[PDB]
């Protein structure tokens, strides 16, 4: 759902 | 009452990360130079907010112990704090000293940006109250870190793990309030109390954006994940 946030975090 | 070598180390580390943000002068120079239409001003906000979120994620990742937290809680903290951090940063930029008359023009330019009157009044009420506190750059950086590492956020599985990370930042901030403002002993409680008013902008941020005097409310895919829009 929040894949851009998950990407920027990891 | 003085900071320990560890707390001074923590403070400078937070400061170096916080300063990687877009310079306030750069933002105010654009708004003061030319008067833009509600359509142009919406586009300015969307670009300004996209950069803010990107830099906020990088600042959040560097907060001590943030990477040791559960990945699901990491997203919950970022999503629950993004709007509040944006408003705290906007408040900091608004209260930065400008040459005579420029702050009056900045306020007028924001009033005529495209936002509904309904939302302009509580926004300036918050900016002026933050301004009357006369916070230092260090107080803004720590308060942002404290906002991000709030254990009271929605969908947080391990509240205690977030508390352990927030407590040393609250301790450093409390010490800085006593050093910077020894005349005002209410200063630390004043800052903390202003975080509840900060939280109110979360509930009405989507309504605030959609009420902008424009025909198309276009947002970036990153902004759609952070805001309750599109
Ligand atoms: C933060 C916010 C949320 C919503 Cl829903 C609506 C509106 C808004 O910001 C109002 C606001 N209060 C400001 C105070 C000082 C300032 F220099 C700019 C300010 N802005 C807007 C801005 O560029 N903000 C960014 C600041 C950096 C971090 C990302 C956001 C500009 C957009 C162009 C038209 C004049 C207002």
């Amino acid at each position: 759902d929040h894949q851009l946030l998950r990407y920027l975090l990891d | 009452m003085e900071l320990t070598p560890d707390q001074q180390t923590l403070l400078h580390f937070i400061m170096d990360s916080y300063n990687k943000q877009r310079m306030p002068q750069e933002i105010t120079n654009k708004i003061l130079k030319e008067a833009f239409s509600a359509e142009e001003n919406f586009l300015i906000l969307t670009e300004m907010a996209t950069n803010h979120v990107q830099v906020l994620v990088e600042f959040t990742k560097k907060l001590p112990g943030f990477q040791t937290l559960d990945h699901e809680d990491q997203i919950a903290l970022l999503k629950g704090s993004a709007v509040e951090a944006m408003f705290l940063r906007s408040a900091e930029i608004f209260n930065k000293k400008l040459p005579s008359g420029h702050s009056d023009l900045l306020e007028a330019r924001i009033r005529n940006s495209g936002i509904s009157d309904e939302y302009i009044t509580p926004m300036f009420s918050f900016y002026k109250s933050i301004g009357e506190l006369k916070m230092t750059q260090e107080e803004y950086a720590l308060l942002t870190a404290i906002v991000i590492l709030s254990p009271d956020r929605q969908y947080i599985k391990d509240r205690e793990a977030v508390e352990k990370l927030q407590e040393p930042l609250l301790d450093v901030l409390q010490k800085l309030c006593k050093i910077h403002q020894p005349e005002n002993p209410q200063h630390f409680a004043c800052l903390l109390g202003r975080l509840t008013e900060l939280r109110t902008f979360n509930h009405h941020h989507a309504e605030m954006l959609m009420s902008w005097r424009v025909n198309d409310h276009k947002f970036t895919p990153l902004l759609c994940e952070i805001w309750d829009v599109q």
